[PDB]
This record gives structure tokens, C-alpha cells and sequence, in this order.
């Protein structure tokens, strides 16, 4: 490259940096994905157990 | 809108027309002094007021009188065309400069006092004492419109 209007300079290439991007949690694949249609979602839960049978 | 234009019409060889080359040390002709490159009060981006060929005393102060003539500033930082050093020096900074003192052939016309005014006979006598040959024998040049 030129310097001022009559001299020259040496060019030493570019230097670039970027910040961190952490993907440890994402990499573990813990989460699942579901794709739907509406903006309101429902979930259902069912609880079941057992009984203590006596003698007769 | 006029136009953005720059011009360069001078060289280093047109100030020191020739030397006496020493065998023991090539620096025998030069002395180094400390000079106020950018005026104390001028802003950081102001260009330096020094111009090659000015007559400066041994203490780094440009001479406004014939007595304080000690050498001709021929530093490579103030030669024609070298404008890069803008804002590179703190206002009021003192930076070393190279002066040419002994054993030279010096052009009469390019020597100038601190304020551009040419040098008188007293200046010529004062500078010659260091052992320099101030001469007027320059052919010059003619351009374009001067028939030959």
C-alpha cells in the first residue's frame, strides 16, 4: 500500500477474533423437540398405584 | 469546488549537494540534537512546522538570527513529501533530529531562517566557519512554456 501520497508501506495481513459460544448443554442432547400448529399447548398426567390386599 | 491536489517538487540531494566522505566514520559530518517536533500548544493532529533546510542552533532551537546558526536540518522525518507523522507525537515532545555540520556543499537558496526568510551574508559567514561551501552556482531548470 502507498503511504501519504508518494511513499509505500508493508502490509502484514489481517487479525480477527470472535467471542465464546458455549454448547456444552446443547451437545448432551438432553432436550427433545415437538412441532405443532397452535400457540397454546396442553399436557396430560396419569397417576396410578396399588392396594394392600388383606386376608378373608 | 476547486480540487484536491498535492505537489512534490524537491529532493534531499538538492540541499546537500555533496559531502567529504570520511574513512574512519561516515557520521563525521552529522550531529544529533533534540528538537520540539510539534509546537507545545498546537493540537495533536497539527502537522509539524519544521521544514527541511531550516537553520537550527546546537540546542535544537531554529535560528531567527544569523548568530544562532549551527547546522542545517536534514532529518529524514521532515524531507519533502513525508507527511505521515501526524498525531504520532505528543504536543511538546522533544525528539532527536540529525543536523549536518561539517564538510558539505550547501545550496544557497534552500537555506532559510526559522520563518522562511532567506539568509544574509552574516549567516553565510557564520555557517562557513564550520567548514561548508555555500554556493550560488546552480543551473536550475525550465518547464513547458520556456522555449529552448
Amino acid at each position: 500500500m502507498q503511504n501519504g501520497d508518494f511513499q509505500i508501506l508493508d502490509y502484514t495481513g489481517l487479525i480477527s477474533t470472535m467471542p465464546r459460544v458455549d454448547t456444552l448443554l446443547q451437545s448432551m442432547n438432553l432436550f427433545t423437540e415437538h412441532f405443532g400448529r397452535t400457540t397454546v399447548a396442553r399436557i396430560e398426567r396419569l397417576d396410578d398405584g396399588a392396594g394392600d390386599i388383606k386376608a378373608v | 469546488a476547486k480540487a484536491h491536489v498535492a505537489t512534490l517538487e524537491g529532493n534531499y540531494s538538492d540541499i546537500v549537494l555533496g559531502r567529504v566522505v570520511a574513512f574512519g566514520d561516515t557520521g563525521w559530518n552529522f550531529k544529533e540534537v533534540d528538537m520540539t517536533f510539534i509546537a507545545d500548544d498546537a493540537d495533536a493532529d497539527s502537522k509539524t512546522t519544521l521544514f527541511a533546510g531550516v537553520l537550527v542552533g546546537e540546542d535544537g532551537t531554529p535560528a531567527t538570527a544569523a548568530a544562532g546558526v549551527f547546522g542545517v536540518l536534514v532529518d529524514r522525518k521532515v524531507l519533502p513529501g513525508v507527511d505521515h507523522y501526524i498525531g504520532v507525537f505528543e504536543p511538546g515532545e522533544k525528539v532527536p533530529m540529525v543536523l549536518a555540520v561539517r564538510g558539505l556543499t550547501l545550496n544557497q537558496l534552500k537555506l532559510k531562517y526559522a520563518d522562511g526568510t532567506a539568509i544574509d551574508a552574516a549567516g553565510i559567514q557564520a555557517l562557513e566557519a564550520q567548514g561548508n561551501q555555500v554556493t550560488d552556482k546552480i543551473v536550475g531548470t525550465q518547464f513547458i512554456g520556456s522555449v529552448l
